[PDB]
RNA sequence: GUUGGGCACUCUAAGGUGACUGCCGGUGACAAACCGGAGGAAGGUGGGGAUGACGUCAAAUCAUCAUGCCCCUUAUGACCUGGGCUACACACGUGCUACAAUGGACAGAACAAAGGGCAGCGAAACCGCGAGGUUAAGCCAAUCCCACAAAUCUGUUCUCAGUUCGGAUCGCAGUCUGCAACUCGACUGCGUGAAGCUGGAAUCGCUAGUAAUCGCGGAUCAGCAUGCCGCGGUGAAUACGUUCC
C-alpha cells in the first residue's frame, strides 16, 4: 500500500492519508488538491489513475522511513556532540525547558 | 428557615406542556437550553414517527410508569443503618421520574441522545425498561423495609 | 405608534406598536431572522396573547445590548409597556403574568477571594 | 541593601531592560503601580491619609 | 486584622481631599513632589506644631494651606517666616509656591495635634495614664461629643507590650456620616517605640 | 533571532578573529554563553563559564547551529 | 470653544460648570447646556496585608467625570469674561 | 447616522421622587412583631458592596516601612559578569485541558458588558499559509483604536474506535520582544502523535441571574497568565427537614 504501509479502505482519503508516518491533515489536503480527488471519496473507491497520482505525489514527499531515520539522526547528533538538549533527550527529563519537580511524565 | 419554592415556564411551541419544559431545564449541560430543546424535539419527532401516536400521551404514560410512590429514606439509630420508606409527595414523583428518564437514557448508549431519550420513553411506556429497574428496585426497598413506615 | 421601553439583563429594546397586522421587526430584521429557538418567540409573544393583540399591531423594535434571551426579555417588557400605553385596561392581566417587573436580576459583581461571586476556590485542611 | 538598591534603580543602567519600576516612597519593587508611582502598601497608607486626589474606597 | 482608618473611610463622603487638583500627564510627579513638600514642611514645623497641609495645583502655581492652631509661630514676624518658607519650597519644587495659613481655634480638637501632644508627653516621660486622661479632659472641655486615645507599645514594662484605651463619649466609627478626625503619632522612647492612636468624634452633619 | 543575523558578542568575535588571523592557541576563557557558533569558530577550544568553573569545549562541524551554553550544564545532579 | 471640564467631585464640577454657563449666557453666546459625559473610572485592588493573605484585599476607586460646554455665537465679550474666570484646581478647563 | 434636521427615545450624569410593615384583613396582649392582599419598578434589612465590637491564637509581618537591643565593619557592606530562585527519584495543595455525539472538523448568520491608549492605542492598504511584517489615517479619546466576541443558531461531514477524540512530548522551519529567549520566553507553520474511554478510600463548592459553561477586559508588564482582579453571554437542579457531622 501507498508508502509501504497501509491506509484504511473505509475512511475518506484526507484522513486515511493521515495514518502514513509523515502526512497529517494539512499535507493531505495539499496532496489531494494537486491530485484532484476532491477530498470526498473512500480509498476503497478510487481508480488506478487517481490513486497512482496520490502515490507518486507522496513519493515526491519526505514521508515514510526517511523521516524516522533522519529524526533519529538529529537526536543522535545532539546526543553525541554533547549538547544539554541531548542530555535531556537521554535522561528522560524534558527538553524544551519545563519544570521537573512536578509532572514531566511523558518522559519517565 | 422555612420552605422556599421555585417556578418554571408554561409553554413549548410544539407540545405545549409545563413538564416538557421542565425536562428541557433538566438534561441541560453547561447552560445550553438550545441543545436540550433540539434533542427534545428531535426525540419527540422520532416518538411521533416510529410509533404512529402523539408523543404527549406516550410521554405521560412513561412518566406514570416511572413516578415512584415510595422513596426509602435513611434512619440510623445506634449501629443499625435502617432505611425508612417515605410516601413521596407528587412534585418529587415527577422530578424523580424526569431524573430517571434522563439518567438512564444517557446511560443507555445509541447514536444520539435524541435516540436514547426516544427509546427510553418507548421502553418506559411499555413499562419494562432501564429506569424502571430503578422504579421497581425502590419499591422493593420500600417493600422490604415496610416494618417502620 | 405606541412606544414602550423594555429593559432586561443589560439589554434595552424600544418597542413601537404601529396599527397593523402582526409583523415584528427587530432592527429592520424579522423574528426568526434575528431570534431563533422559538421558546423565546412564544415567550416574547405572551403579552400579546394574554390580552388579544394578535393581529392588531405590527411591531417595530430597536434593540441594543444583552444577549438573545436578554433581548427577548427586553422586547417583551417593551411590548407590555407600550401595550399598556395602548389600552390601560388589562394591567391586572399583565401584572398577574409579571410583565411590569423588569426582572432586576443583574449578573452579580465578582468578589475577591472568590472565584465567581459565590464560588469558594476549594477547601483543604 | 536598601539605599544601594534604590540608588541603582535611580541610575540609568547599561540597558533599558535592566530598568525596573520601584517604590518612590518605601523602597521595594514587587507591586509598584504605574499611575501613582507608588508601592502598594504606601498607596494604601497615603490614600487613607487624604492624599492621592482620586482614590476613595471602591464599591459597585 | 481590625478597623479601617476612619480618615480613609470617609474620604469622598464628607471629609475632603487634602491634596486637591486634577491629573495632567505627570500625576505621579505632582504626587511625589507633594510628598516631598509634606515631608519637608512637617519636619520643619513639627517644632511649630502643624497638623495638615492642603495642596493646590493651579497651572504652574501651587497654593498650600496650612492648619497650625497658632498663627504667630508660623507667620511670626511676617518677613522671616514667609522668606524661609516660600523660598526653599520654590527651590525644592521648582516653581511658584503661595502659602495661606489658616489657624485652628480649639487646638485640642484636631487629632493630629492632640496625638502629637500625647506623644510628646510620653517622650517627656509623663505617665501614660496622665497623658491620655489629661488630654481627654482637655478635649471634652474643648467640646467634642467623643474622644478615644489608645496607646500601645512597651509602656515602661519590658517583656509584655499592651494596648490601652481611654475614651469619653460617643466615637461611632460605623456611622458613615460622622466627621471623625483620626490620627496616629509615634513616640520613640528609650524602651522602644510607642504608638498613639487618637480619634475625636466632633459632630455629624444631617 | 530571525533575520537580524546570528548573535555573538563583539569581544569573543575579536578574540576568535585574533586567533584565526594567525593560527590556534590555548583555550579562550569566555563568560559569554549567549553567543551562537559561527563556522569560523571550528577548532578553537574555548572555556565557557558554567557559573563556577571554566569548562573547555572543542568546536566541531556539527556544533554550529547551537550556542556555547548548550555545552555546559550549570546544575550538577547525581 | 468646547470647554470640557473633568473633575473628581461632582459638586465642584457642577459649580464650575454653571459658572461658565451663566457668564457666557449673560453676554449672548447662546449657551448649550452642561452635557454630562460618561465618567472614566479605574479600580485598583490591593492586598491589605503586609506579608501574607492574598484572600484579604481592598478595592479603591478613582472616578473622573467630565461635562461638555459649548459656546456658539462668537460674542468676544464672553471670551474676555472666560479669561478672567478664576475657578479652582479641581476641574481642568480645556477649551 | 453618512448628511442636513430633532430632543422626542435610548443613553449619559446631576438634583429629585421612591418602599416606610405604610394601607387592608387576619393572628398575637391591644404591644413588639408575624401571615396573606391591593398598589407598585421595587415588599418586608428588595440584590450586592463597603463597614469587621471587647478580645482569642506571645497567630503573621524586623523582608514595605520605622524601630529598642545584640552582631558585622578594607565586611554580615558595595560594584561587575555568569549561574540559581525553572534542579527531580518522590510525595502533596490549587488549576487548566481532555477522555467525546448535548461530540469533532468545515462554511453561513447574529447578539454583549466593562475597561485600557501619548514615544502609547494603532485603522486601512500591501505582503506572508500563519504567527506577523512595511507605509500610514485617526486618536490625549461616549468621536479614533484595542475590537474580526465566544459558546449559540443554521447547513455539510465522521459514526462510537484510543477514533475526524485528545493534545502531551518531540524534530525541523519560522515570528516578535529585547545587549541577549542555551539553561530559561510567548506564539506560528509542517510532522510525530502519547497517558487518558468519567477516576479507590476519601473529599469540595454552590440556595438564583447563583452553580455549571463561554468568551472579553485590566493591572503587573519590553516580553512573558492556565494565576488574580473585574465584565458580560447562555444559564440550571434542589431545600421534606435539623435525625446526624
Amino acid at each position: 500500500r501507498i508508502a509501504g504501509v497501509d491506509i484504511p479502505r473505509d475512511k475518506r482519503v484526507v484522513i486515511s492519508l493521515t495514518y502514513i508516518f509523515g502526512i497529517g491533515r494539512t499535507t493531505a489536503q495539499q496532496v489531494l488538491k494537486e491530485a484532484g480527488v476532491s477530498e470526498d471519496t473512500r480509498v476503497r473507491d478510487l481508480t488506478e489513475e487517481e490513486l497512482g497520482k496520490i502515490r507518486d505525489i507522496i513519493d515526491k514527499l519526505k514521508v515514510e522511513g526517511d523521516l524516522r531515520r533522519e529524526v533519529s539522526l538529529n537526536i543522535k547528533r545532539l546526543i553525541e556532540i554533547g549538547s544539554y538538549r541531548g542530555i535531556r533527550h537521554r535522561r528522560g527529563l524534558p527538553v524544551r525547558g519545563q519544570n521537573s519537580k512536578n509532572n514531566a511524565r511523558t518522559r519517565k | 428557615k422555612g420552605p422556599v419554592a421555585k417556578r418554571d415556564v408554561l409553554p413549548d411551541p410544539i407540545y405545549n406542556s409545563k413538564l416538557v419544559s421542565r425536562l428541557i431545564n433538566k438534561m441541560m449541560i453547561d447552560g445550553k437550553k438550545g441543545k436540550s430543546q433540539t434533542i427534545l424535539y428531535k426525540s419527540f419527532d422520532i416518538i411521533k414517527e416510529r410509533t404512529g401516536n402523539d408523543a404527549m400521551e406516550v410521554f405521560e404514560q412513561a412518566l406514570k410508569n416511572i413516578m415512584p410512590v415510595l422513596e426509602v429514606k435513611a434512619r440510623r439509630v445506634g449501629g443499625a443503618n435502617y432505611q425508612v420508606p417515605v410516601e413521596v409527595r407528587p412534585e418529587r414523583r415527577t422530578t424523580l421520574g424526569l431524573r430517571w428518564l434522563v439518567n438512564y437514557a444517557r446511560l443507555r448508549g445509541e447514536k444520539t441522545m435524541e435516540e436514547r431519550l426516544a427509546n427510553e420513553i418507548l421502553d418506559a411506556a411499555n413499562n419494562t425498561g432501564a429506569a424502571v429497574k430503578k422504579r421497581e428496585d425502590t419499591h422493593k426497598m420500600a417493600e422490604a423495609n415496610k416494618a417502620f413506615a | 405608534q405606541y412606544y414602550g421601553t423594555g429593559r432586561r439583563k443589560s439589554s434595552v429594546a424600544r418597542v413601537r406598536l404601529v396599527p397593523g397586522e402582526g409583523r415584528i421587526v427587530v432592527n429592520n430584521r424579522e423574528i426568526s431572522e434575528h431570534i431563533p429557538s422559538a421558546a423565546l418567540i412564544e415567550d416574547i409573544k405572551q403579552p400579546l396573547t394574554l390580552t388579544e393583540t394578535a393581529g392588531t399591531y405590527d411591531v417595530l423594535v430597536n434593540v441594543h445590548g444583552g444577549g438573545l434571551s436578554g433581548q427577548a426579555g427586553a422586547i417583551r417588557h417593551g411590548i407590555a409597556r407600550a401595550l399598556l400605553e395602548a389600552d390601560p385596561e388589562y394591567r391586572t392581566t399583565l401584572k398577574r403574568a409579571g410583565l411590569l417587573t423588569r426582572d432586576a436580576r443583574m449578573k452579580e459583581r465578582k468578589k475577591y477571594g472568590l472565584k465567581g461571586a459565590r464560588r469558594a476556590p476549594q477547601f483543604s485542611k | 541593601a536598601k539605599k544601594s538598591m534604590i540608588a541603582k534603580q535611580q541610575r540609568t543602567p547599561k540597558f533599558k531592560v535592566q530598568e525596573y519600576t520601584r517604590c518612590e516612597r518605601c523602597g521595594r519593587p514587587h507591586s509598584v503601580i504605574r499611575k501613582f508611582k507608588l508601592c502598594r502598601i504606601c498607596f494604601r497608607e497615603l490614600a487613607y491619609k487624604g492624599q492621592i486626589p482620586g482614590v476613595k474606597k471602591a464599591s459597585w | 486584622g481590625q478597623k479601617v482608618n476612619p480618615v480613609g473611610l470617609r474620604i469622598g463622603v464628607i471629609r475632603d481631599w487634602e491634596s486637591k487638583w486634577y491629573a495632567g500627564k505627570d500625576y505621579a510627579d505632582f504626587l511625589h513632589e507633594d510628598l516631598k513638600i509634606r515631608e519637608y514642611i512637617s519636619k520643619r514645623l513639627s517644632d511649630a506644631s502643624v497638623s495638615k497641609v492642603e495642596i493646590e495645583r493651579a497651572a504652574n502655581r501651587v497654593n498650600i494651606t496650612i492648619h497650625t492652631a497658632k498663627p504667630g509661630m508660623v507667620i511670626g514676624k511676617g518677613g522671616s517666616e514667609v522668606e524661609a518658607l516660600r523660598k526653599a519650597l520654590n527651590s525644592l519644587t521648582g516653581k511658584r509656591v503661595h502659602i495661606n495659613i489658616l489657624e485652628i481655634k480649639r487646638a485640642d480638637l484636631d487629632a493630629q495635634l492632640v496625638a502629637d501632644n500625647i506623644a510628646r508627653q510620653l517622650e517627656n516621660r509623663v505617665s501614660f495614664r496622665r497623658a491620655q486622661k489629661q488630654q481627654i479632659q482637655r478635649t471634652m472641655r474643648a467640646g467634642a461629643q467623643g474622644v478615644k486615645t489608645m496607646v500601645s507599645g512597651r509602656l515602661g514594662g519590658a517583656d509584655i507590650a499592651r494596648s490601652e484605651y481611654y475614651s469619653e463619649g460617643t466615637v461611632p466609627l460605623h456611622t458613615l456620616r460622622a466627621d471623625i478626625d483620626y490620627a496616629t503619632s509615634e513616640a520613640d522612647t528609650t524602651y522602644g517605640k510607642l504608638g498613639v492612636k487618637v480619634w475625636i468624634y466632633r459632630g455629624e452633619v444631617l | 533571532s530571525l533575520k537580524k543575523g546570528p548573535f555573538v558578542d563583539g569581544h569573543l568575535m575579536t578574540k576568535i578573529e585574533k586567533l584565526n588571523e594567525t593560527d590556534k592557541k590555548q583555550v579562550v576563557k569566555t563568560w559569554s554563553r549567549r553567543s551562537t557558533i559561527f563556522p569560523q569558530f571550528i577548532g578553537h577550544t574555548i572555556a565557557v563559564y558554567d557559573g563556577r568553573k571554566h569548562v573547555p569545549v572543542f568546536i566541531s562541524e556539527d556544533m554550529v547551529g547551537h550556542k556555547l551554553g548548550e555545552f555546559a550544564p550549570t546544575r550538577t545532579y547525581k | 470653544i468646547r470647554i470640557r471640564l473633568k473633575a473628581y467631585d461632582h459638586r465642584i464640577l457642577d459649580q464650575s460648570a454653571e459658572k461658565i454657563v451663566e457668564t457666557a449666557k449673560r453676554s449672548g453666546a447662546s449657551v448649550s447646556g452642561p452635557i454630562p459625559l460618561p465618567t472614566e473610572k479605574s479600580v485598583y485592588t490591593i492586598l491589605r496585608a503586609v506579608h501574607k493573605y492574598k484572600d484579604s484585599r481592598e478595592q479603591f476607586e478613582m472616578r473622573t467625570h467630565k461635562r461638555l460646554i459649548d459656546i456658539v455665537n462668537p460674542t468676544p465679550q464672553t471670551v474676555d469674561a472666560l479669561m478672567r474666570l478664576d475657578l479652582p484646581s479641581g476641574v481642568d478647563i480645556e477649551i
